[PDB]
């Protein structure tokens, strides 16, 4: 019947806890113009259909980047940021569980032209150290 | 019907099958005794034989509340409806994203929940992996 | 036909912007013996309603104090606390909206004994002010239909 | 035995309406309103300034089936409860609808509050005539 895992919380922790987390990036090219939407969510398939097919309602369309590379606490937050200059909302990300059946958090990044390319980033908000980037150019579309 | 979606097997590539597109309703078929990966899903099948293992993508909400019992456990994984014959699955693989590199998180700490009919079933792993659960001789 | 308010976001401040909040205690006696679940959570009453029906499904019971004073920021963190002897499962609360169908989140406060009461506490997390409080006493434990 | 008035009942001018629980399960609710007046249901937050007498059915919902459904639609955040309101179209000659921001800080621009109204030719943003503390004033509403 339905099955999965669960873990058994602690008083002293909650529910912020380290996991493995995965970044989506989806863009949407309308004239000259590209979108991009960045989600920061759980490494869980489900997360990531649910995402895909709401995405794609929309003509958005996943571009794969590899993910952090270092295990997220649930709950902290993280700022995003662009080399170019962009237009971002929200500038802010939380990492948090959201079942599949409900939206996801993500931030709209209007860049206008792509041009040579355009670097994104995530910071963690409290001491704003990088922890993610990803250089996405114009192959990157295909 | 996707590369994505492939498991690995010992003979090559098996391919899933899409059901039910709309309810996210999938299917295998392991073609022989052995070990299979889907890194797509996370899910890995240990099987005895050649068998149709169907596979549908859920979410806990309908399932888990924040009642006195469940409110204690958090979600580490994925959801997922499966459905073998018997006999066939040595042991299913189901992935979690919590990190266990540090040692922040004690692995008696982590079930498979099961929800059957007459309610939630709380399942010791057999063992916990840093990423999935291993639940030996699953009664689907 | 269907029909409420809207926020119009800007790109500094995001989701995080201050709302008034209120304190839900609902509470099940077992012998000496109390559990209390406490939830923070945007003054909604779709959110209301739909906590008060989880949680008469498993016969805990509203106990109505006032809500904090104070407008509390949307994604800020909060520390449940009381006295030495009560357990908190988890201790942190964050505030935010989620929607009348999503599970809302609170925080178990189990008790051995209540005693003459037992304070509860809501601190903020960044700088430690208190910014609720609550004194849970016998005489507050009413019968299950209000 | 039973009080006179609850917090789940609309207060007028001649004192306390009661709100009938058409379906408790859907939350599904009606009133009449006997005469001309402004009513308060403390419980929900809602006011209705009527002119005559008028029946109100109002729903309990949730904005999720609502809100994606145009990409505009991001920029905007949940600032209050969302109800199916139904009443004859001459009576109700405003809304208030309540909401849980904070005007108190001066951190939050008056202006950036709309009222969302879903037809079904999709969402409308109306500007309300007045936003007070803690609700916002729609004025002649066509439900």
């Amino acid at each position: 019947s339905p099955m999965g895992v669960l873990l058994r919380m602690i008083p002293a922790v909650g529910h912020f806890i380290p996991i493995t987390s995965i970044t989506l990036i989806y863009y949407r090219l309308y004239l000259e113009d590209i979108t991009f939407h960045l989600y920061l969510v759980p490494n869980d398939c489900t997360i990531r259909k649910a995402i895909d097919e709401e995405e794609l309602k929309f003509q958005f369309v996943r571009i794969n980047k590899p993910p952090p590379v270092d295990a997220l606490y649930v709950g902290s937050r993280y700022i995003v940021s662009s080399s170019k200059e962009v237009e971002i909302l929200p500038k802010e990300l939380e990492l948090c569980y959201r079942s599949p059946r409900e939206s996801q958090l993500f931030s709209e990044i209007y860049v206008g032209n792509i041009g040579s390319g355009i670097n994104l980033q995530l910071t963690d908000k409290k001491y704003m150290n990088l922890i993610w980037e990803a250089l996405l150019k114009p192959g990157d579309l295909r | 019907l996707g590369t994505d979606d492939d498991f690995w097997g010992p003979s090559g590539p098996v391919s899933t099958e899409v059901v039910d597109r709309e309810r996210n309703l999938y299917r295998v078929r392991l073609p022989m005794a052995g070990s299979y990966h889907c890194p797509s899903t996370g899910l890995h099948f240990v099987v005895t034989r050649a068998v149709t293992i169907e596979i549908g993508f859920c979410a806990w909400s309908q399932f888990l509340h924040e009642t006195p019992l469940q409110h204690s456990h958090m979600v580490a994984g994925p959801l997922f409806d499966i459905k073998a014959e018997h006999g066939a699955v040595t042991a299913v693989c189901l992935p979690h994203f919590v990190s266990l590199q540090e040692g922040k998180v004690d692995s008696s700490l982590f079930h498979v929940a099961h929800f059957q009919d007459h309610g939630m079933v709380l399942e010791t792993p057999a063992r916990v992996e840093p990423h999935f659960a291993v639940l030996e001789n699953p009664s689907f």
